[PDB]
C-alpha cells in the first residue's frame, strides 16, 4: 500500500511506518467430532483376493482406532503462559458424564450445531466425517455376507477415500502427541475452516479479515485432543480471535554505531536494542521484540499478543527524538565492532567498520555504491544485493517510497572512553 | 431377575396420536439396546422399529418408516413410542424386545432375543 | 406388506419329526447367516429358541435342529411333546438395514 | 542430556532465601515492565504502575483487581487473567494450592545501591 | 548384542505375487486387485525414503511410518529392563516417540535397515 | 514325479533335419520366454546348448534352432553329425518358484 520508512542517522534504525495491526487478543474453542462404529469379529471366510483388501483395510482402521485410545534482543523480558490452555478446559468439560451424548444427540442430522455445556459454554459443535453411515450402510451388509463374495472392486476404492482421514489424522496425533501446530488440512479442510468462520459471533470485519487470510489463521491455530468415549473422535481447535482490527502500525530495525578511530580496539560504541514491532493497541502500544512469532502478509501483520510488552504511548517520541527526558530508550553498549547489515522493509542498512570491504551492486550496471565509514543506507530501488566483508544479502524488492533523513553521529557527544562495556539491558 | 412391565393402551379413536411407554429393571440399560414388535389377531409378528444405545442410530420398517417415532429416556430406564396418523389396521398388541451385547449400532449384531416383555393392546374403533 | 412365506399349518404325531421351512430370496435368509426360530404359545410372550442358523440359546432342550440351504430355512424336531401346539415364527436379517419376521405356522400334535 | 548436577541442598534456598548454605541466583536491574505467567495452578501477576490488571470468569466476570506489587490467583476462582492490554488463559486442571503469606525482599535492601548491569549473578 | 527385527516383508511379495504375473509374455495383468495390494506394500517404503529425504538423515520424531503402535509396543516388551519400566514406556507411546531419534544405516545386500534410538529410563 | 513330455527316441541320416518337441501346461514350458536346451554325452556332463528360446551361448555352433508356439517346444537341425547321437532335455520355469526339467530324448544317426 503505502509502506514508507524514515532512517534516522541519530542511531542507526529503521522505522517502516505504516501497516495495519490485526493483533490476536482471544481464543475461541471449537470441538470438530468424527463418528465411527464399533466393529465386531470379522465373520468373513475365504481369503480370496479382495477379502484381503476388505481385512487389511478394516484391521488397519482397529489398529489405528486403538492406538488414538491408547493416545488418552529483549527476548528474557518476555512473560510466560500456556498456549494450550482453552483446549484443555474444553476437554476437561467434556470428560464430566453425560456430555458427549449431548453432542450426539444434538447434532443428529445437520453439520453445524451449537450447544451448552456444564459451565455454560456455547461452543460449536462440527461434524466433519460421516463413517457411521458408511460403515453401517455399505460395507457391513457386503462384508457379513456367507462365503464373502465381493463383486464391486469400487466396495474397496470409494472405502480407502472415506478411511484415510481418519487414517492420517491419528498419524498426526501419534507424532505430534497430542497437539499440533500449525492444524493441518486433515484437521480441518479449507472448505470446512471457511464454513466455520462465518458462524463464530464476531463483528463483520473480523469475519471478512479471517476469511481472506486462512493460511495464516490456520499457522496460528492449535489443537487438542479430547475425550473418544461413546465411539466418538471429539478433538477441539483453538481457531484464534482477532480483537483490534485495521489501526497503524510500524516495525523497528536496529544497527550497531561505532567510531572509526584508527587504534584498534578503542572504538566504544551503543546500540539500540528495540528490534521487532510496535502496535498502537487501545490508549498504550504493544511491543513484540520476536521477530519470529510476527507473520506478515500483503500489509497486514499478524501477531500473537501472549508475547508482548504493554508499553506505554509515548514510545514515537523517542523515536523521533532519542535525547528527550519522557523516555528511557534503552540501549546497549560494547567496545566490539565487527561489520554487519541488516535488511530493512524498502533498503538495506550498512554498519560495516574498519578494514572490511562494503559494496552495494545490481544485476544491471554492477557496483553502485560503496560505504566509507559509519552506518549508512542504500534504498531498495536502487540496488539489488548489498555486501560486507565476504558475505552477501539480497534487499527486499518490494514497492516503496523511502526518505532518508540527515542525522548526526550521536556517539561522538559522548566521551571518547567513559562508557561501559558490560550491559545487555540499559537505558540512556 | 430381569423382567419387562408395559404401560399405556386401550381404545383409541381413529388418528389420536398415542404416546406408549416401556419399563425395565433388575439389569443394565444403558448397555443393552432395544426393540418394538407388533402383532395383530389373526396374524403373525410384524417388525416395527429398533433402537441402540441412547439415541445414537434409530432403525425403521419399510412399511412403517416416516408414520412412527422411537426414542428413550435413561434417566427413568423407559422406551417412548410416538404414533401419528392412526389407521384401522393398527389393532394390535405391541411388544417390547431386548437385543444386543455390547455397543454396537450395525444391526447385525442386533437380532437377539433373551428376554420379551407382557405387550400392550391397543385398539380403535367407531 | 411384505413377509416370509411359511406353511398354514402342520400336523404329527407325537415322538415323530417334522420338517418346518421358511423361504427368502439372495438377500434375505437365504445370505447373511442370522436365520432365528421363535416360538409362541397363545396368551404368552414369545421366546427365541434358535438363532444363527444352529446355534442356540441357554435353557433349551437339545430336540431342536435349524439349518439353511438355498434360499429356505429349515427347522426339524425329535420327540414331538403334546405342549408342542404353538405358532413358529422365522426372522432373519433383510440386507435393506431391517429385521425380517415371518408369516407364523402352527404345530399342533394329534 | 541438557541438565545440571546441582547440589542437593536447594529445597533450603526455595523455602528461606536468606540462608547461608546456598547462592539463590538472582538477577537484578531498573526496568519495570507489567508482566505475568501461569503456573500449574493458577496465574502470578507483576503489574506495576500505570497499568491497568484484571482478573475475570465467564460466570461473573470481573472478581479480582490487583492494586501494586506481585499477586497470585488460584485457577478455580478465575477463567482469564488480563494485564495492561494482553489477556492470559490460565491453567484449568484441577489442583489444591495454598497461598502463603511473605514480605516483599526489594524493601529490604537499600532504595538505589544495586547494579543493574548482570544476567548472572547470586545474592 | 542390542535388538534386531524385520519390518516388512517386500522379498516374499515381489518373488512370489508380482514378477511371476509381470515376466510373462505380453505381460497383460488381468487382475485389478494385483496393483491395488502392491500399492498397500509399496506405500510404507516410499514414505519411508521420502522422510528421509527431507530431514537428511536423521528425523525427531520418529514417525508412525518408520515404526507402527503395535510394533512399538511390541519391541518394548523385548529390552532388557525392568517391569517398571516396560509398564511406564510402554503407556505413553507418544512419548517415547516424541524423544527417539531415527539414523540411517548401510544399505548393502538389499538389507536396507536403520537404526531406532528408543530412549531408555533408568530413574 | 511331474516332469515335461519329450519322444523316447529319435534316428536321423547325416546331413539331414530334425524337428523334436516338449510339451506342457500354461504354467510350464509354453510362454514365460525360459526355453532352455540341453545336452548330454555319456560319462560327462550336460553342456548349455540353448537358453532364452532362441539365443545361444558363446563357443556353440549356430546349427541349433528353438523355438516355441502355443504350449510346445521346438528344437530343430541342420547338417547331423554322427556325434550327435546324445540325450536332449528341455528346461523350463514353472510359475510356482520352481525350475522343471524333460523326459528326456535320445537323438541317434543312421
Amino acid at each position: 500500500q503505502n509502506i514508507t520508512e524514515e532512517f534516522y542517522q541519530s542511531t542507526c534504525s529503521a522505522v517502516s511506518k505504516g501497516y495495519l495491526s490485526a493483533l490476536r487478543t482471544g481464543w475461541y474453542t471449537s470441538v470438530i467430532t468424527i463418528e465411527l462404529s464399533n466393529i465386531k469379529e470379522n465373520k468373513c471366510n475365504g481369503t480370496d483376493a479382495k477379502v484381503k483388501l476388505i481385512k487389511q483395510e478394516l484391521d488397519k482402521y482397529k489398529n489405528a482406532v486403538t492406538e488414538l485410545q491408547l493416545l488418552m534482543f529483549l527476548g528474557f523480558l518476555l512473560g510466560v503462559g500456556s498456549a494450550i490452555a482453552s483446549g484443555v478446559a474444553v476437554c476437561k468439560v467434556l470428560h464430566l458424564e453425560g456430555e458427549v451424548n449431548k453432542i450426539k444427540s444434538a447434532l443428529l442430522s445437520t453439520n453445524k450445531a451449537v450447544v451448552s455445556l456444564s459451565n455454560g459454554v456455547s461452543v460449536l459443535t462440527f461434524k466433519v466425517l460421516d463413517l457411521k453411515n458408511y460403515i453401517d450402510k455399505q460395507l457391513l451388509p457386503i462384508l457379513n455376507k456367507q462365503s464373502c463374495s465381493i463383486s464391486n472392486i469400487e466396495t474397496v476404492i470409494e472405502f480407502q477415500q472415506k478411511n484415510n482421514r481418519l487414517l492420517e489424522i491419528t498419524r498426526e496425533f501419534s507424532v505430534n502427541a497430542g497437539v499440533t501446530t500449525p492444524v493441518s488440512t486433515y484437521m480441518l479442510t479449507n472448505s470446512e475452516l471457511l464454513s466455520l468462520i462465518n458462524d463464530m459471533p464476531i463483528t463483520n470485519d473480523q469475519k471478512k479479515l479471517m476469511s481472506n487470510n486462512v493460511q495464516i489463521v490456520r499457522q496460528q491455530s492449535y489443537s487438542i485432543m479430547c475425550i473418544i468415549k461413546e465411539e466418538v473422535l471429539a478433538y477441539v481447535v483453538q481457531l484464534p480471535l482477532y480483537g483490534v482490527i485495521d489501526t497503524p502500525c510500524w516495525k523497528l530495525h536496529t544497527s550497531p554505531l561505532c567510531t572509526t578511530n584508527t587504534k584498534e580496539g578503542s572504538n566504544i560504541c551503543l546500540t539500540r536494542t528495540d528490534r521487532g514491532w510496535y502496535c498502537d493497541n487501545a490508549g498504550s502500544v504493544s511491543f513484540f521484540p520476536q521477530a519470529e512469532t510476527c507473520k506478515v502478509q500483503s500489509n497486514r501483520v499478524f501477531c500473537d499478543t501472549m508475547n508482548s510488552l504493554t508499553l506505554p504511548s509515548e514510545v514515537n517520541l523517542c523515536n523521533v527524538d532519542i535525547f528527550n527526558p519522557k523516555y528511557d530508550c534503552k540501549i546497549m553498549t560494547s567496545k566490539t565492532d565487527v561489520s554487519s547489515s541488516v535488511i530493512t522493509s524498502l533498503g538495506a542498512i550498512v554498519s560495516c567498520y574498519g578494514k572490511t570491504k562494503c559494496t552495494a551492486s545490481n544485476k544491471n550496471r554492477g557496483i553502485i555504491k560503496t560505504f566509507s565509514n559509519g552506518c549508512d543506507y542504500v534504498s531498495n530501488k536502487g540496488v539489488d544485493t548489498v555486501s560486507v566483508g565476504n558475505t552477501l544479502y539480497y534487499v527486499n524488492k518490494q514497492e516503496g517510497k523511502s526518505l532518508y533523513v540527515k542525522g548526526e553521529p550521536i556517539i561522538n557527544f559522548y566521551d571518547p572512553l567513559v562508557f561501559p562495556s558490560d550491559e545487555f539491558d540499559a537505558s540512556i | 431377575q430381569v423382567q419387562l412391565v408395559e404401560s399405556g393402551g386401550g381404545v383409541v379413536q381413529p388418528g389420536t396420536s398415542l404416546t406408549l411407554s416401556c419399563a425395565a429393571s433388575g439389569f443394565t440399560f444403558r448397555t443393552y439396546a432395544f426393540h418394538w414388535v407388533r402383532q395383530a389377531p389373526g396374524k403373525g409378528l410384524e417388525w416395527l422399529a429398533l433402537v441402540t444405545y441412547d439415541g445414537t442410530t434409530q432403525y425403521y420398517a419399510d412399511s412403517v418408516k416416516g408414520r412412527l417415532t422411537i426414542y428413550r429416556d435413561n434417566s427413568k430406564n423407559t422406551l417412548f413410542l410416538h404414533l401419528n396418523s392412526l389407521r384401522r389396521d393398527d389393532t394390535a398388541i405391541y411388544f417390547c424386545a431386548r437385543g444386543g451385547e455390547g455397543s454396537f449400532s450395525w444391526l447385525g449384531y442386533l437380532q437377539y432375543m433373551d428376554v420379551w416383555g407382557q405387550g400392550t393392546t391397543v385398539t380403535v374403533s367407531s | 406388506q411384505s413377509a416370509l412365506t411359511q406353511p398354514a399349518s402342520v400336523s404329527g404325531s407325537p415322538g415323530q419329526s417334522i420338517t418346518l421351512s421358511c423361504t427368502g430370496t439372495s438377500s434375505d435368509i437365504g445370505d447373511y447367516d442370522y436365520v432365528s426360530w421363535y416360538q409362541k404359545y397363545p396368551d404368552t410372550a414369545p421366546k427365541l429358541v434358535i438363532y444363527d442358523v444352529s446355534e442356540r440359546p441357554s435353557g433349551v432342550s437339545t430336540r431342536f435342529s435349524g439349518s439353511k440351504s438355498g434360499n429356505t430355512a429349515s427347522l426339524t424336531i425329535s420327540g414331538l411333546q403334546p405342549e408342542d401346539e404353538a405358532d413358529y415364527y422365522c426372522n432373519s436379517y433383510s440386507s435393506t438395514n431391517t429385521l425380517k419376521f415371518g408369516g407364523g405356522t402352527k404345530l399342533t400334535v394329534l
